[PDB]
DNA sequence: AAAAAAAAAAAAAAAAAAAAAAAAAAAAAAAAA
DNA sequence: TTTTTTTTTTTTTTTTTTTTTTTTTTTTTTTTT
C-alpha cells in the first residue's frame, strides 16, 4: 500500500462466497494450532468480522482448553477485570493489586509454576475502544510473552501499529493472518460508543404549569425569531403559573433533564431549528 | 445472538482443572517435527554461544 | 373523638387498599402478568412517574393478590435500603433463602444464576426505586436486566423509578437487542377528576363526607392538579384544611375561605436591609454581576457612612451574608479567602423590595448612585 | 482486661460517667445579687416557659398531639436561623407531650433525638437511632436492618416514636439514602414514627433534596422568624426576674444592637453576661448603660484599625505601597514587583531606607499571616499576587488620624 | 481582519469508591489434667 | 482421652488513598461587522 501525500497538502452469490471463504479460512486450524504450539501468537487483520471466525476456533479446536475470551469492543471492559478474571477464576489467587504490571508479575511467577498448563486468550478486537492506551498494550504485550499463555488476536482499526513498538512487537510473537471475511460489524459497533417525536412524548408527561413555562418559552422564541430569566420570571408570574423564582429553576433543571431548551452564561436556546417550533406551536391549536 | 455477547461482562473464563506441548502424539511422533526441533535447537544453542561470546 | 380529627386519621397518606385513580394501570399489569404467566415467558418491564403518582400501590396491591401467589413467587425490594450497589445479590438470597459458599458478591451471584435456570416456579422480581443502582459503568444494572436471556430462565422483574428516559439514558445498550429492550410504562401524573374522586373515596371510608363540601374539593384538586398533580401533596393540603379548622374552631364544614387561606400559604434586620440594599444597588449600576465579599463591603461601608450608622467590618459583614443566604435571596460561591466569596442573587429587585417593605430607605440607597 | 469495659461499652452494661470534685460547690446563699444575674443570664439556663415562643409552641404541640392520639405517624419541617428557639420550643413541646403521658392524659410514646452535627457520617445516624431503644453499638449494617425490621412488620402493641433530627441538612448527600429512610418509614402502616427535623435554609427542600425526598417530607412547616428589639427585652427581661441589678435602657440597648445585626438570642444572652462581668470590676451593684456600651464595642469588635496602628514602620510603608499600587493600576490583585516598586518610592519620599526584597517578602509574610493582605507562598517571589484583605481607607485612617 | 459570543476543555474542589490496615471472630495446634 | 490456652487464618470494620463527579473558569472556535 501506498498512500499518495499530495492529497494530505491539497486539503445470491455473496452468501456462497462468504460461505467458500470461512472454509477456506477453518481450513487454517490445524496450521495455525502447529503455529501456536512453536511460540508464536495469531493476529488477524482483515476487513470483515472475524467474530465468528474465533469463537468457531473456540468451539471446534479449543473445546477443552482454558480460554478466556476477551471482549475488547465491549465499552466497559477494563484491564482490572482481565488480571482479576486471571487471578481469580483461572489461578484462585483472589483479586489482582491495584497495580497492574505487579499483577502480571503474578501471573508470570504463578504460571511459572505450572507448566503443561495452557492459558489460551482470544481478544476479538484488541484495538478496542478501552485497549487504545499504551499501558494495556503493555500488559498484553507482556502477558504474551509468558510460554504458557498463548494469543490470538483481531485488529480492524487502520491505525493500529502506532502503539505498538518494537519492544512489544517482539513481545507480541505475532504471526500475521489475512482473514478477510465480508461479514457486516453487528457485534462490534452495537454497543453505546457508536427528535421532535421525543419533544412530543416528553410533552405528554409534562403537568399543566410547565405546559404554560414551556409555552412562554417558544412563543418568546418564535416572536423573537436565548431568551432571558428575567422576562421569563416576570411573564410565569403575571400568569400565576409559579410561588417563586426557585420553582422555576426547579422547572427549568427538569427540562434540562429530558434536553429540551438549553441554558448557557441565563440564556435559554431551544436547540432545534425555528421551523419545527413553528409546527409544533401550531400543533397545540 | 451468542453467550459471549453478554452487556454485562467482558471476559469470560472456560476454566477446565487450571490450578494454583500443545499437539498431540500424532504430529510430534511425525519424522518432520523432530528433524525440526533438533534443527532449530541446534542453531538456537549455536547463535546463544555467539552472543556469550560476543558479551563475555 | 370528633370528625375533623377522623378525617386527620383516615387521609393518612400512607398505604391503601383501593386505588381509584389507577385502574387501566392495574389492569395493564394484570396483562401482562397473565400473558407471561399464561405462555411461561419471560420478560422485563419499566415503571415510571413523578413522585406521588401510584407506582409503589399499584405493585405492592399486585404483590398482595392471591391470583398470582400459587404460581410465581414474589420478591420485593427496596434499592434505597440496600448497603451498596454490588450488595443488592446478597440481598436477593436474602430474599430467596439460598444457600451460598458466601462471602464475596460472585459467589452470590452465581447462586441466583443457579437459582433462575431450575427453579420450580417463576419469580417475579420487583426492584423499587431502582435509580439507585446506576454507577459509572453499570454492571449491577446490566446484570439484573439480562437475567430474561438467561437461558431456561423464568424471571420476570419490574423496575419502579421517577425519570421517564432512564433506560433510554443509563441502559441504551439493551436497545441493541429486541428481546433486551424492557417494556416502558408511564404513569401520568393525576388530573382534577381523580384527585376529587380519591378526596371521596378516602371521606367515604369513614363517613366522614359531610365535613368537606364539593365545592372545596374541586378548588384543592384543581390547585394540586395545576401545580405538581402527585396525591401526596393532595392528601397533605387535605389534612392541613382539618388539622387548622380543628385548631380554629375549637361541626362546620370547611368553607372555601380556609383552603384558599391554606393555598395561599402553601402555593427585617437593619444591616441585613442595608446589605439587601447595597446589592440591589450594585447590580442596578453595574452589569457586571461578578460581586465579592470586599467589593460589596466596601460600598457598605459608604452607604452606612451616608446614613450615620455604624457599619460592622469584614467579620461579621460575613455572618450576616450568611444569614441572609439562610433565606434563599442570596446565593455565596465560597472560595479560599471569605473576601472573594461570590454572592449570586436569587430574587427579582420587585420581590427584594417587597420583602423589604421599607420604601422611604431603599429608595434612598437607589438615588445614592454617589457612594458607588 | 480493657476489652471486658469495651464488651461492656459497646453493649451498654457500664455507664459513661465522669470525674468528680474535690471540693463541693457553693451554694446560694454565698452568692451576691450580680452573681445570680450572671447566672440566670446564662444561655444554658433553658427556661420552662420560653417567652415570645407561644405560637410555636401551638402549632407543634397541636402537630405533635395529633400524631400522636391518631397512632398515624408523619412528618413536620421546622426551620430558621440560628438562636431563635428552635430546639428549645421542639424539646419543650416534647417535655410537655411526657408530663401529660406520665399522668395517663395521652398515650405513652417513646422520644428518640438524633444531631445530623454530633455525627461522622450520615449513615451513623443509623447507629445512633440503635443506640437509643436497646443501648447496643452495632455498625450502621445491622443497625438498619433491625431498624428497618422493626418499622415494617407489625407488632401489637407498639407504641410511638418521635424521632427528632436536629441539623438535617448534615445527613443530605450524594446519594440522598439515609434522608430517605428517615422520611420513608412513616409512610409505612405498621410504623407509627413521627419524624420532626430542625434546620436553618427555609428552601432546603426544595435546593439540595431529591423530589421523592421533598414529596415525602410534607408540606406542614414551620418558620422561627428572627426575635425583633422588644422580644430580646422581654427575653432578658425574664432572665433577670426580680432583680435590679440591670438598667431598663441597659436591656434595651443590647435589644436593638442584636436585634439589627442578626435577631439571636445568644448573642443578647452573652453580652449581658459580658456587661455584667464588666460592672462586677467596676465595684457597682447594678449594670449601667456604660457598661453594655463596653460589652458592645468589645463583643462586636472591629480591630483592623488597631493592628494597621500597631504595626512597624515599613510594615505601614507597604500597607500605602499596595493601596497605591491598587490605586496606580486600577486592578486588585497586584503583584509583588509593582508592591516593591511604589515602596521605592514612598520610601524615597519618607526620605527612609528600606530593606531589600528578600526581607520585603518576610514583611509580606508577616502581614499575610495576620490577614491584613491576602499573600501567596513566597517560594515565587516578585511574581506573588498580594490581595489587600482590608480596605484602602482604613489605612487611610489608621496612619493620618 | 477584529469584536464579541459560545461551546468545549481544563482546573479545582468535593464526594464516593476501592484499597489497605487493623481489629474481631472463628478455626487449629499444642499444652493441662 | 478430654479440656483449656495460645497461635493462625479468615472475615469484618475502619481509615486512607485514588478515582470520579460536579462546579467554575478559562480558552480556542465561530458569527457578525
Ligand atoms: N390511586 C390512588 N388512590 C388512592 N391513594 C393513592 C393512589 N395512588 C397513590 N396513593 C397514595 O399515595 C401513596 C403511594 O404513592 P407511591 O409511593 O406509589 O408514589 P411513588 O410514585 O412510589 O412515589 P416515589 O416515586 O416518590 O417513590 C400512598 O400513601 C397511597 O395512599
Ligand atoms: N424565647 C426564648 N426565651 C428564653 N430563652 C431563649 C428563647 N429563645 C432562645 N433562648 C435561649 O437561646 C438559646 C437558643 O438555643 P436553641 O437550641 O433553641 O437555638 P436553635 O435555634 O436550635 O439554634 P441552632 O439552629 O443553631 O441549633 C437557648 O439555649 C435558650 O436558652
Ligand atoms: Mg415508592
Ligand atoms: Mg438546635
Amino acid at each position: 500500500f501506498v498512500p499518495e501525500s499530495d492529497g494530505y497538502f491539497h486539503s445470491a452469490e455473496h452468501e456462497g462466497s462468504i460461505n467458500a471463504i470461512m472454509e477456506e479460512y477453518r481450513s487454517y486450524f490445524p496450521k495455525w494450532m502447529c503455529i501456536l504450539n512453536e511460540g508464536f501468537n495469531i493476529l488477524l487483520y482483515g476487513l470483515g468480522s472475524k467474530h465468528q471466525l474465533l469463537q468457531s476456533f473456540h468451539r471446534e479446536v479449543l473445546h477443552k482448553q482454558t480460554v478466556l475470551v476477551v471482549n475488547g469492543f465491549f465499552p466497559s471492559l477494563t484491564i482490572k477485570d482481565m488480571l482479576d478474571s486471571i487471578t481469580s477464576d483461572i489461578l484462585d489467587a483472589g483479586i489482582s493489586p491495584a497495580n497492574p504490571h505487579e499483577a502480571v508479575d503474578m501471573i508470570e511467577e504463578e504460571f511459572a509454576l505450572i507448566p503443561e498448563t495452557h492459558l489460551f486468550l482470544i481478544v476479538h478486537n484488541l484495538d478496542g475502544a478501552m485497549l487504545r492506551n499504551v499501558k494495556a498494550q503493555a500488559i498484553l504485550s507482556r502477558l504474551a510473552r509468558i510460554p504458557n499463555i498463548h494469543l490470538l488476536a483481531s485488529i480492524d482499526h487502520i491505525n493500529t501499529p502506532l502503539l505498538w513498538d518494537q519492544g512489544k512487537l517482539c513481545s507480541f510473537n505475532f504471526s500475521w493472518w489475512d482473514c478477510t471475511t465480508m461479514l457486516p460489524y453487528t457485534n462490534e459497533t452495537a454497543f453505546e460508543n457508536s427528535a421532535l417525536s421525543s419533544m412530543r412524548s416528553v410533552f405528554s408527561s409534562l403537568t399543566t404549569n410547565s405546559r404554560g413555562i414551556y409555552m412562554l418559552i417558544v412563543k418568546y422564541q418564535l416572536k423573537n425569531k436565548g431568551m432571558p430569566f428575567r422576562d421569563l420570571y416576570s411573564s410565569c408570574r403575571e400568569a400565576f403559573l409559579v410561588s417563586s423564582d426557585l420553582a422555576l429553576r426547579a422547572q427549568l433543571t427538569e427540562f434540562l433533564d429530558h434536553k429540551l431548551v438549553k441554558s448557557k452564561r441565563e440564556q435559554l436556546t431551544i436547540p432545534i431549528d425555528g421551523a419545527l417550533l413553528q409546527q409544533f406551536l401550531e400543533e397545540q391549536e | 445472538m451468542d453467550p459471549t455477547i453478554s452487556v454485562s461482562k467482558g471476559c469470560f473464563v472456560y476454566k477446565n482443572g487450571a490450578t494454583r506441548s500443545l499437539l498431540g502424539k500424532e504430529v510430534v511422533q511425525q519424522p518432520f517435527y523432530e528433524e525440526y526441533r533438533k534443527a532449530w535447537n541446534q542453531i538456537n544453542d549455536h547463535i546463544a554461544d555467539l552472543q556469550h561470546r560476543s558479551y563475555a | 373523638r370528633n370528625k375533623y380529627q377522623n378525617a386527620r386519621r383516615v387521609l393518612n397518606s400512607a398505604e391503601t387498599q383501593n386505588l381509584p385513580g389507577r385502574e387501566s394501570q392495574l389492569q395493564e399489569l394484570r396483562e401482562f402478568f397473565s400473558n407471561h404467566l399464561e405462555s411461561q415467558t419471560s420478560g422485563s418491564l419499566y415503571v415510571s412517574g413523578q413522585p406521588g403518582t401510584g407506582k409503589t400501590a399499584c405493585l405492592s396491591l399486585l404483590l398482595r393478590d392471591p391470583d398470582f401467589s400459587k404460581r410465581l413467587q414474589r420478591v420485593y425490594i427496596n434499592c434505597t435500603s440496600i448497603a451498596s450497589v454490588g450488595a443488592v445479590y446478597k440481598k436477593l438470597c436474602t430474599e430467596l433463602q439460598l444457600k451460598v459458599s458466601g462471602r464475596t458478591e460472585r459467589d452470590h451471584l452465581e447462586a441466583i444464576q443457579r437459582h433462575l435456570k431450575t427453579a420450580k416456579r417463576m419469580l417475579l422480581l420487583v426492584l423499587d426505586e431502582i435509580d439507585q443502582l446506576c454507577t459509572s459503568r453499570q454492571e449491577v444494572l446490566y446484570t439484573i436486566f439480562e437475567w430474561p436471556a438467561l437461558p431456561g430462565s423464568r424471571i420476570l422483574l419490574v423496575g419502579i423509578a421517577n425519570s421517564l428516559d432512564l433506560t433510554d439514558r443509563a441502559l441504551m445498550r439493551l436497545n441493541a437487542r429486541c428481546e433486551l429492550k424492557p417494556r416502558l410504562m408511564h404513569f401520568p401524573p393525576y388530573s382534577k377528576q381523580q384527585i376529587v374522586e380519591i378526596f371521596k373515596s378516602r371521606l367515604a371510608e369513614a363517613e366522614v363526607l359531610d365535613v368537606f363540601p364539593p365545592v372545596t374539593l374541586q378548588l384543592l384538586a384543581a390547585k394540586v392538579s395545576a401545580i405538581s398533580g402527585d396525591v401526596r401533596r393532595a392528601l397533605d393540603i387535605g389534612r392541613r384544611v382539618v388539622e387548622i379548622a380543628e385548631q380554629q374552631k375549637r361541626l362546620k364544614p370547611v368553607q372555601v375561605t380556609q383552603v384558599a387561606a391554606v393555598l395561599n400559604k402553601v402555593y427585617f434586620p437593619l444591616q441585613q436591609k442595608l446589605m439587601l440594599c447595597t446589592l440591589v444597588l450594585m447590580l442596578r449600576n453595574e452589569r457586571n454581576k461578578d460581586i465579592s465579599m470586599g467589593r460589596l463591603h466596601e460600598v457598605y461601608r459608604r452607604v452606612c457612612a451616608k446614613r450615620n450608622i455604624l457599619a460592622l467590618d469584614q467579620a461579621e459583614f460575613t455572618g450576616t451574608v450568611d444569614l441572609v443566604e439562610t433565606r434563599g435571596i442570596l446565593r455565596i460561591m465560597r472560595k479560599k479567602e471569605p473576601r472573594l466569596h461570590k454572592v449570586l442573587l436569587q430574587w427579582d429587585e420587585e420581590e427584594v423590595h417587597a420583602a423589604l417593605s421599607d420604601k422611604q430607605l431603599i429608595a434612598s440607597i437607589l438615588s445614592d448612585t454617589a457612594c458607588l | 482486661t480493657p476489652s471486658q469495659k469495651m464488651k461492656k461499652i459497646r453493649a451498654g452494661e457500664l455507664s459513661p460517667s465522669m470525674q468528680q470534685r474535690t471540693d463541693l460547690p457553693a451554694k446560694d446563699s454565698s452568692k451576691s445579687e450580680l452573681q445570680l444575674a450572671r447566672e440566670q443570664l446564662h444561655v444554658s439556663v433553658v427556661p420552662k416557659s420560653l417567652p415570645c415562643r407561644e405560637r410555636e409552641f401551638e402549632n407543634i404541640y397541636a402537630f405533635l398531639e395529633g400524631k400522636i392520639q391518631d397512632q398515624c405517624g408523619g412528618c413536620m419541617y421546622v426551620s430558621g436561623v440560628p438562636g431563635t428557639g428552635k430546639t428549645a420550643t421542639v424539646t419543650g413541646v416534647i417535655r410537655t407531650l411526657q408530663r401529660m403521658a406520665k399522668q395517663n392524659e395521652l398515650p405513652a410514646f417513646e422520644y428518640l433525638e438524633i444531631n445530623g452535627m454530633r455525627l461522622t457520617e450520615p449513615r451513623q445516624a443509623y447507629v445512633q437511632i440503635y443506640k437509643q431503644l436497646t443501648g447496643k453499638t452495632v455498625s450502621w449494617e445491622q443497625a438498619h436492618a433491625l431498624l428497618e425490621k422493626r418499622f415494617t412488620t407489625p407488632a401489637p402493641r407498639r407504641v410511638t416514636t418521635v424521632l427528632l433530627v436536629d441539623e438535617l441538612d448534615i445527613l443530605c448527600n450524594r446519594r440522598q439514602d439515609v434522608v430517605y429512610n428517615l422520611l420513608d418509614w412513616p409512610t409505612k402502616s405498621a410504623a407509627k414514627l413521627v419524624v420532626v427535623t430542625i434546620a436553618n435554609t427555609m428552601d432546603l427542600p426544595e435546593r439540595l433534596l431529591m423530589g421523592k425526598v421533598t414529596s415525602r417530607l410534607g408540606l406542614t412547616r414551620l418558620t422561627f422568624q428572627p426575635y425583633s428589639h422588644k422580644q430580646l427585652q422581654e427575653i432578658v427581661t425574664a432572665r433577670l426576674g426580680g432583680s435590679e441589678t440591670f438598667k431598663g435602657e441597659a436591656v434595651q440597648l443590647v435589644a436593638r444592637k442584636v436585634a439589627a445585626v442578626s435577631g439571636d438570642a445568644r448573642r443578647a444572652l452573652d453580652i449581658c453576661r459580658r456587661a455584667t462581668e464588666i460592672a462586677d470590676t467596676a465595684a457597682v451593684k447594678c449594670v449601667t448603660m456604660l457598661h453594655v456600651q463596653q460589652a458592645l464595642a468589645e463583643m462586636i469588635a472591629s480591630a483592623k484599625v488597631q493592628a494597621i496602628r500597631n504595626c512597624s514602620r515599613m510594615e505601614q510603608i507597604f500597607l500605602q505601597a499596595i493601596a497605591a499600587e491598587v490605586t496606580r493600576t486600577g486592578v486588585e490583585e497586584t503583584t509583588f514587583m509593582g508592591v516593591y516598586q511604589q515602596v521605592e518610592t514612598i520610601a524615597a519620599f519618607m526620605g527612609v531606607t528600606f530593606p531589600p526584597p528578600g526581607r520585603a517578602l518576610r514583611l509580606c509574610s508577616k502581614l499575610g499571616a495576620e490577614r491584613l493582605i491576602i499573600s501567596e507562598h513566597s517560594r515565587n517571589d516578585l511574581f506573588q499576587k498580594i490581595l489587600l484583605n482590608v480596605s484602602a481607607d482604613d489605612i487611610h485612617y489608621a496612619l493620618r488620624v
